[PDB]
């Protein structure tokens, strides 16, 4: 991985001296998928790299950087992670109903057993 | 049959004293309030198991909502034992059991944060 390129959110685990860095070019466009059991830290891995995606800067400025992020956060917990960041709950969520297409509007209204 | 469900009792109750018998709050207070619903016919099982399923999360669900305004540390925390848990909670879609799925499947789903 070229300099510029490199992201590093962990490191070698037989050798923690050793950075494991990853093409953050490449690393954020194509996909991620974070696989693991409850309770193996896969909350913790997705809060390590958002905080390494967001702390990181050209340098050349002072602020915030072009990072946009959305967790769907079930288990209300990236509160705590990102202490500065745009919580929205259910009391503060306005979602409205006219954006939804005819398959989710059928979905919030009718029935489908009957 | 159906005098716990339409008796002249049941049209007296208060709604505050069927949440309190039905979690041991009342005159005798009881950590274990077994919900005897042998006799219960089976066509009238699954709305009574759905009633009992729905008024005890509301009741976990509005104490949370006092909480955040209380914020202070005082809980009641509940668990429902269901023996037969594949009965009230069947996978077959038919409408028999569809009362008692729904109100089992809730509190599987969003009973954990109430
Ligand atoms: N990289 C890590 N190093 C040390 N401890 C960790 C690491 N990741 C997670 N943990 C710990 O393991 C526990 C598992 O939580 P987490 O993995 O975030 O949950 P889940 O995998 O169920 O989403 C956490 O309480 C955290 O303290
Ligand atoms: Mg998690």
């Amino acid at each position: 991985i070229d300099i510029n390129d490199r992201f590093t959110f962990s490191s070698l685990s037989l050798n923690t001296k050793v950075s494991v860095p990853v093409n953050g070019n490449r690393f954020f466009n194509k996909h991620i998928a974070i696989v693991g059991s409850t309770g193996s830290g896969k909350s913790h891995t997705v809060a390590k790299i958002l905080q390494k995606a967001v702390d990181e800067k050209q340098e050349g400025y002072k602020g915030l950087n072009n990072s946009h992020i959305i967790i769907f956060d079930i288990h209300s917990e990236y509160e705590n992670a990102f202490p500065n960041s745009n919580v929205l709950n259910v009391d503060t969520l306005t979602l409205p109903y006219w954006l939804l297409n005819g398959d989710e509007l059928e979905e919030l209204f009718l029935d489908t057993e009957a | 049959r159906l005098d716990f469900i339409l008796g002249e009792g049941s049209k007296s109750v208060t709604f505050k004293e069927t949440l309190e018998t039905l979690i041991s709050y009342g005159k005798d207070k009881s950590n274990i309030t077994i919900l005897d619903v042998s006799g219960v016919p089976f066509e009238v099982l699954s709305i009574c198991v759905s009633l009992i399923s729905r008024l005890i999360f509301e009741f976990g669900y509005h104490s949370k909502k006092i909480k955040r305004k209380s914020n202070e540390n005082q809980d009641i925390p509940i668990l429902i034992v269901y023996e037969e848990a594949h009965k009230y909670a069947p996978k077959s879609d038919l409408s028999k059991y569809r009362t008692s799925k729904e109100a089992i499947e809730r509190i599987a789903k969003e009973g954990r944060k109430y």
